């Protein structure tokens, strides 16, 4: 229970970071995975 | 008696508010508990291999510190995904040799990773030989193309 | 519990697998990803890229092997390196049970 | 960072080739490199 | 919700990009675009002795 | 991958071309939401995209 206490402390200190992780990963995963959709590969744009 | 009054009232209110939640949560945890139990052997080795490959991918990222180091050799791509045959599936199950698990670590003695096919709606299993890409030519004005789209190229 | 010690290290890669979280800010400078291209036209690389699975697999791999190139620094010859699927002694898998 | 890296402009990723080299035979030939600018060690 | 809805597709596609014979991943470069397109051939990505079934 | 414009990438449902930024700026920007290819399931292009 004590080691769970310190783990839960360090996790409650970063609950907002976890919320931000989930918020961003839910708003870019669809756009990022869109690339590997036309075939057995991923598109790339080479501006050089 | 007075302490029992207080304790009973407090515990009763707690359980009234948080009993249905616990009951239905423990009801809905059965399928996921079975799921996690089935894929036990694919956990220790997976964590170990990701831990060991973390420095190897980190050195590739950080050997320069300003870009990524890659070898680019020209290769030919497979046939573009066709509309009805290649729709996504989330029915993937199992592991190598029919059961969940991990291979032995990929050294240089045994390089290639044995490809794994799963119920997905796409695969690159049959590409064991050189053939021309069936949609060899196409047009994006009237959408008239040569070749026949296939799942058996 | 068996894999607990390696968990914190694995978190560097187990979520974003192709990338490593440690070096995202410097490699990716915003919209565009900076990449260093080694367009390798080695004989073995072209042999693996094109002439794998045909009758001319060893036409140029062994040509370059007879030169000063050494097998240790060459990408492994897929016709002889025993992958775990068909390696001797049965399939090579590790099962935590 | 990675979310804005790929897939915002279109269906494609976004790759930038600051420095490119050619490997052939075992000599390696360089065409272009970028010493300073958007791609500097950091 | 979106993460659990759209990550396994990403996992499947990134597993499909990898070619065991050549190693690593494969990707091809890209009015919006040219009216005409071409695809000369499809090289051998795998071998009969490398395919394993889930 | 060899071959030129085999699947043509889609610009429907993504950021407009006039809204692109030059590669010089390493400045980060807030990533938008609801960005994916918006073709009516047609063509081989982006078959396994978000909409499917």
């Amino acid at each position: 229970l004590e080691q769970l206490r310190t783990v839960s402390d360090v996790l409650n200190e970063r609950k907002q970071d976890l919320a931000d992780i989930l918020t961003v990963a839910g708003k870019f995963i669809t756009s990022l995975a869109e690339a590997l959709a036309s075939g057995p590969y991923f598109k790339v744009m080479l501006v050089n | 008696l007075v302490a029992a009054v207080g304790f009973g009232n407090t515990g009763g209110d707690i359980f009234e508010r948080g009993g249905p939640y616990l009951v239905r949560g423990a009801q809905d945890l059965l399928p996921t508990s079975a799921l996690l139990d089935e894929y036990s052997p694919a956990l220790f080795c997976t964590i170990r291999n990701y831990h060991d490959a973390a420095p190897k991918l980190a050195g590739a990222l950080g050997g320069n510190g300003y870009s990524l180091l890659t070898n680019s050799l020209v290769v030919g791509v497979g046939n573009p995904y066709v509309y009805p045959d290649n729709l996504p599936r989330v029915n993937a199950k199992g592991g190598p040799e029919g059961r969940p698990g991990c291979w032995q670590p990929i050294t240089r003695d045994l390089w290639p990773f044995p490809y794994l096919v799963m119920d997905t709606g796409a695969s690159i299993a049959p590409y064991n030989h050189f053939e021309l890409g069936q949609p060899m030519f196409a047009e994006y004005v009237w959408g008239r193309q040569v070749g026949e789209n296939t799942i058996n190229p | 519990g068996r894999a607990a010690p390696y968990l914190v290290g694995a978190l560097k890669l187990i979520l974003t697998v192709p990338f490593n979280i440690d070096n995202i800010p410097k490699a990716i400078r915003g919209d565009y990803i900076n990449v260093s291209l080694k367009l390798d036209l080695t004989l073995s690389s072209v042999d693996n890229a094109f002439l794998s699975g045909t009758g001319v697999s060893g036409m140029l791999r062994a040509l370059e092997q007879a030169w000063g190139r050494d097998p240790a620094t060459m990408i492994p010859d897929v016709r002889f390196t025993p992958n775990p699927h068909d390696a001797p002694g049965g399939p090579l898998v590790e099962r935590g049970e | 960072i990675i979310g804005r890296a790929g897939g915002i402009y279109g269906d494609f990723f976004n790759f930038y080739a600051c420095d490119l080299t050619l490997k052939l035979n075992v000599r390696t030939v360089r065409i272009t490199t970028q010493p300073s600018g958007r791609c500097t060690p950091k | 919700e979106t993460g659990l809805h759209a990550y396994p597709n990403l996992a499947a596609n990134v597993l499909n990009i990898n070619s065991p014979n050549q190693g690593g991943i494969i990707g091809l470069p890209v009015f919006n675009y040219l009216p005409f397109g071409m695809n000369l051939a499809s090289t051998a990505m795998t071998l009969p002795k490398q395919i394993a079934y889930s | 991958g060899l071959g030129i414009n085999a699947p043509p990438p889609c610009l429907t449902g993504f950021l407009p071309a006039s809204q692109w930024r030059s590669p010089a700026d390493t400045r980060t920007e807030p990533l938008p939401s609801g960005l994916y290819c918006k073709i009516p399931k047609d063509a081989p292009n982006a078959v396994r995209g978000a909409r499917n």
